[PDB]
């Protein structure tokens, strides 16, 4: 009856206005309880041994590397860092329901899913400390990591860029009939900014195989989601756009995983995306530049990813305290090893500040290197040369 | 009007500036299976006509609509191209270029020094109309580029006339780093001339001498580029100047030599464009024409600019850099 | 249960997608029928005889002015034009209730809000002619309209950007203890952009007093709102930010009128914002440079919002043929004797171009005014000079 | 680090730059009852204390969080000052101003001139941390004040220690124009000097010169003005060549006057700044003092710039104008 292009609706003769549904939002999908034992079992997506064996020693060699690396921050031998503390389970869950060679784009808090794509601890150390193994040539921050043979994209500091630019590779996918997903990762704070709008209208209209993956970790530095959003979080903004949505625990990486596997196995069959809101909690200070006492534990203690994945992975058999024990200290060597190597390489050599800008390198460009290249002929004494290649 | 326009390779039709860039965007479509274009309306062949044809011609799948926002349409094209897609998007007037503003800074110009040459978009351009069209006022007649000057990693490239528009377009679109091309619309349906059927470039960061002469030097971009050929013209009737006239073309990066090696011999530069005084590229170009030039230069370097306001409705006549204000400043540049 | 920060939610045990419901939106609030006729006594908000007279005064004086504005720029005599065919009914219905100093944002194709605050026939021609009665000063493009005195903010081309921009207006009116709302009203292509997301979601963390007005007209230029979204439509968006929402059916006046007056005593009361999407279709061309047959009534014919106001006149005892044709003639007249000393008007003087860029006049702008007027001095008989003032 | 920092009004305390921030807002909110400062993170004091105690003393209403979104930041503080009340924006790094960049230029700058003055955003101001900081790589380290110098209507402002920070953070806050100030955020704990603790102004659009001196002019701002006063203290001891050392203050409207004044005087100008060389701000410079002072130019100006490049991480010591690098232009230039 109604006729108007915009919408597909019925008439109403009472005015009544649409009431969002805050207090009693969209449920959280769980599969394991916090003591790792299963609560549905038609939900168990029994995965086999080995690979949960490696989320486990994922998320544990994660957590030894971040360790590692705060601490080398604190004492100046790298200029920073950021952890993952809390939020290992929704980077190996939901990495291990992709293929291999889906596109991964993400913010900064997602280094599990190169961990478990087996990216090498030399190289996520080479980027750190900015040395000639970083095959980004010492050019951005600490954790701007990348990588093209294992599909992730290189990292940015500007938050949601990565949105439209996931849906963008996306739709490309589809052209080339790829039978790859794009997935994208974001936190709460990022989803406030416009380009979160832009790239999940756009997945929507234009028909995209994007998984959007939002970790809601509470806070976004010192702002409380209470001064982030006023809906029922990132989840109920899915299907204002058209996007299937859900949210899951993020603690548990059954339910991330199960939830990735069914928004990849769809999305890429119907072309369509489908948006995943994880609920955790930062552990960590937002980085090293944080201290987050100014401003704020039961999850580090009571509900942390990797304890309710080791909770379950005792009840099948399947690991003790030996192993615990010969784990922790095997990982902790390979960290070791890995830093150690790290520290001891050069920088690379400072020409290759001026390479990549543009693919070339224009006249003008080669004429700033040059100038360089003599200034440090007369003054290198004042520079720190004997730590830079060439 | 404030300008009058004036008119190898195979086979040519005359052609106007829109539809000049329909046939680089055709020529390109048809040789790249993997480009497409989209913006706001370009379906049905766009505000100004460049896509006319184009979605009948090679399918819905690769010449669409977006949503009515312009962060998305360069953050998109951005995601086309880090797959290796030629991506062609289009942002309905340069004045609304603005909302992109991170997504071209930030992230295009960036994309391949920050990812050490892993990762880049070097497969975008983005088109768009630009500058001053009688009564556009303030956001149907900006002229952004040295908006963009300042941003390493981008190339920034603005053609005066239908076959140069072409030749320019595809050469945008076939470079390796992402690309702005600035289309003056007050030429889409005024200037018409012989332009090739089969595709052809002109390269970037090179300008081009359309005059020789041996008193003073005049460079501009876009349609100001027939301002000054009428100021040549002028200068050559009434004061008996000869004046060499340069097209620059390309914003960044731009041909230093050519421009230097034109003020070295004739001892004076006059720079003219529509956009505003005031951190407008002509402050690059004379700061480095002096900087290479001193010894040459027989009079300060002159710059006849649109005012630092915003650009008016009525007043329009009364604020760009017309022939009469271009003719004056080299008149006094002469006298010095 | 669930603990999360960022979501008050229960757990769930199954794994389930939220689907968007598009096909059954949300419906749209209808008071009269096409013939005029009121469906549901208890929504009649039975507005007084002069009201409903004014109400429909202005929407044909619009129309009127429409007409001949939109002849005058296919003269060449102004340059540019847009009208309101179609739409009448989604302004004059919402303005009515408004509170008069209850501040106005808008996008370009709201006259009719103004027209119903009585701003004069000279000045809406007198912006769109750029003539020396213009309190813009001849700047900017017709249909450009702002007015201070009747609290309606200057319209600017790019779109959206008003949209966080009376988000700032309604906090500042919340401190002030103001007891006055904002209203912002806008397209349903204006609402891809990314400051509709910044705007929506401030004035729901920010508790703002705003009400949030979508006219969906069915299009953006040439591109249909199945190119535009895939949700269900602007109305189903706002209940993700936190944010109650209404849509209706924008060519009842009435429906309009109950649906803001409405959400303007709670946004008001409880410092909360409201969307309304107002169902239309655009009649005319987008603009005078659109020839809309390009890409696409029943509507003018069959579902007007002047025909159905007319209709309820009628049916009332307050309208008749004689009336009509009248008023008719009358509005004619009113308009075009505006028009006629629109059109004999001066510029203003070309200094004006350099006035108001900062508040003052910095040296070095005075600078640039000087050189135009010595420029004048020498070339002046080269530049259209008596046409204007000075 | 690669510069250093040295140190009528009533009382003072001894502060560091951001002390100084704090001082202004404190003395700004308590005199103007409807002054509010709002941002990602200044409720809790700001990621660079910027902001500690401002909202237990003044109340939440008045300083407050908004969520991650600065399209949003800078529309809704331009809404705030149309209905008259201060609105003191922040926006969290001056890399991260982007998003904002349509709402800035297209908006604010642009919104009394196109209403005729009916209605205005005088009253915004937008602070912002500010330039290189050892280890900042891309997106931490910026200095984008060429981007906005070229926009009419907007005035950009930059202290260089932290009593000049205070006197003219006040003057943005007060001035009846949208003004961007930027703090040198190297500068927020290194930089502590005597600071008047009532408010007191320091005007606009006025370069100040800080050391007289009658061979070459030097130009800069921010923490660049440290650096070049460290050089002229080189080129006095190693060259016996004086040099007048100029901190340019405000880079739109800028202080034409004073800068050719000395120039005029001197005969000789260097230019330096950490932004990017190509359509940086000291082309501006350059290029109106060259047309200004043409008859008094004994050498061509020189600009010291950072590289055409973004900015990087383990290379900076290598891409900073620094010391060494300005030293030796201006003795080629004292050679010339
Ligand atoms: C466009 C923009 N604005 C501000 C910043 C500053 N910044 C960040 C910024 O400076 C930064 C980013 C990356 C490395 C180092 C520093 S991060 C951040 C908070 C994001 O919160 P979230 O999305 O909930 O994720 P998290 O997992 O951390 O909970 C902010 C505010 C930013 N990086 N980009
Ligand atoms: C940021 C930006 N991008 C593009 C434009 C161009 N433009 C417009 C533009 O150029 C323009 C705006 C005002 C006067 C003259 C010209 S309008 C428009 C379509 C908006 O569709 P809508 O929101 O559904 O409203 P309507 O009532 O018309 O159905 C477009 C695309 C624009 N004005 N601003
Ligand atoms: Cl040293
Ligand atoms: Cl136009
Ligand atoms: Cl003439
Ligand atoms: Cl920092
Ligand atoms: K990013
Ligand atoms: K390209
Ligand atoms: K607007
Ligand atoms: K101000
Ligand atoms: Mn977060
Ligand atoms: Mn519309």
């Amino acid at each position: 009856k109604p006729q108007f292009p915009g919408a597909s609706a019925e008439f109403i003769d009472k005015l009544e206005f649409i009431q969002p549904n805050v207090i009693s939002g969209i449920p959280i999908y769980r599969v394991m309880d916090r003591q790792g034992q299963i609560i549905n079992p038609s939900e168990d997506p029994h995965l086999p041994k080995e690979k949960v064996l490696k989320l486990y020693k994922s998320m544990t060699l994660l957590n030894t590397m971040d360790r590692i690396l705060y601490e080398s921050q604190r004492q100046g031998r790298i200029s920073f860092y950021m952890t993952n503390y809390g939020e290992e389970g929704t980077h190996v869950g939901s990495a291990a329901a992709l293929d291999n060679t889906d596109l991964v784009f993400g913010q900064y808090r997602e280094a599990g899913v190169l961990m478990y794509r087996d990216y090498p601890l030399e190289l996520f150390m080479a980027q750190c400390y900015g040395n000639i193994s970083d095959l980004g040539k010492g050019r951005q921050m600490p954790v701007h990591y990348g990588c093209k043979e294992r599909h992730f994209v290189t990292i940015s500091s500007p938050l949601a860029t990565q949105i439209p630019q996931a849906v963008g590779a996306a739709y490309a996918a589809k052209r080339a009939n790829a039978n790859r997903v794009v997935i994208c990762y974001f936190g709460e704070g990022a989803a406030s900014e416009g380009d979160a709008h832009a790239g999940f209208n756009f997945a929507a209209t234009l028909e995209c195989p994007i998984i959007f993956f939002c970790r809601n970790n509470g806070y976004a530095i010192s702002t409380p989601t209470s001064e982030q959003y006023r809906g029922d979080g990132i989840a109920a903004r899915g299907p204002g756009y058209g996007i299937m949505s859900i949210r899951v625990d993020g603690n548990d990486v059954f339910a991330v995983y199960n939830a990735t596997k069914e928004a990849r196995r769809r999305a890429v069959a119907e072309n369509q995306p489908f948006l995943i809101e994880a609920m955790t909690y930062r552990i960590g200070h937002h980085s090293t530049s944080d201290d987050s006492s100014a401003y704020r534990n039961y999850w580090d203690k009571q509900d942390h990813p990797i304890s309710r994945l080791r909770h379950y992975l005792l009840s099948q058999g399947w690991w003790d305290e030996e192993q615990e024990k010969a784990w922790r200290k095997q990982s902790r060597r390979k960290v070791m090893e890995a830093f150690e190597q790290a520290e001891r390489k050069p920088k690379p050599n400072p020409n290759l500040l001026f390479s990549d800008v543009y693919q070339e390198m224009p006249a003008q460009l080669r004429k700033q290197q040059e100038s360089l290249a003599r200034h440090l002929q007369t003054y290198g004494e004042h520079y720190p040369l004997d730590h830079f290649d060439k | 009007a404030h300008f009058t326009f004036q008119p190898e390779y195979g086979q040519t039709q005359k052609m106007n500036l829109f539809q000049s860039v329909t046939s680089a965007l055709d020529n390109s479509l048809a040789k790249d299976p993997t480009a497409v274009i989209f913006g706001e309306d370009v379906a049905f062949g766009g505000v100004f006509r460049c896509t006319v044809g184009l979605r009948d011609k090679y399918g819905k799948d690769r010449v669409f609509n977006t949503p009515l926002c312009e962060q998305g349409i360069v953050g998109f094209g951005i995601g086309i191209a880090v797959t290796g897609a030629t991506a062609i998007a289009e942002i309905q007037f340069a004045d609304y270029i603005f909302p992109a503003f991170d997504q071209i800074v930030n992230e295009a110009a960036k994309y391949r020094y920050r990812s050490g040459d892993l990762f880049n978009c070097g497969s975008l351009t983005i088109r768009s109309p630009w500058g001053c069209v009688g009564h556009g006022a303030l956001y149907h007649s900006q002229s952004p580029e040295a908006f963009f000057a300042h941003c390493p990693g981008i190339k920034v490239v603005i053609p005066r006339s239908p076959f140069q528009a072409k030749g320019l377009l595809l050469s945008c679109i076939e470079d390796k780093n992402p690309c702005i091309f600035f289309e003056p619309k007050i030429l889409y349906r005024a200037a018409a001339e012989e332009v090739p059927i089969e595709p052809y470039n002109i390269p970037l960061s090179q300008a081009e001498v359309i005059q020789e002469g041996s008193d003073v030097t005049l460079v501009a971009w876009g349609t100001q580029v027939h301002v000054i050929r009428e100021v040549a013209s002028m200068a050559k009737e009434k004061l008996g100047v000869s004046c060499e006239v340069i097209d620059l073309r390309t914003i960044i990066p731009w041909d230093v030599d050519t421009i230097c090696k034109s003020v070295i011999k004739t001892g004076r530069l006059l720079i003219s464009h529509e956009a505003p005084l005031t951190g407008g590229f002509a402050s690059e170009i004379s700061s480095t024409v002096q900087e290479e030039c001193f010894l040459n230069l027989e009079a300060p370097i002159s710059r006849v600019c649109g005012y630092d306001t915003p650009f008016p409705h009525i007043f329009e006549p009364f604020y760009i850099p017309d022939k009469w204000k271009c003719y004056d400043a080299l008149r006094k540049m002469i006298n010095y």
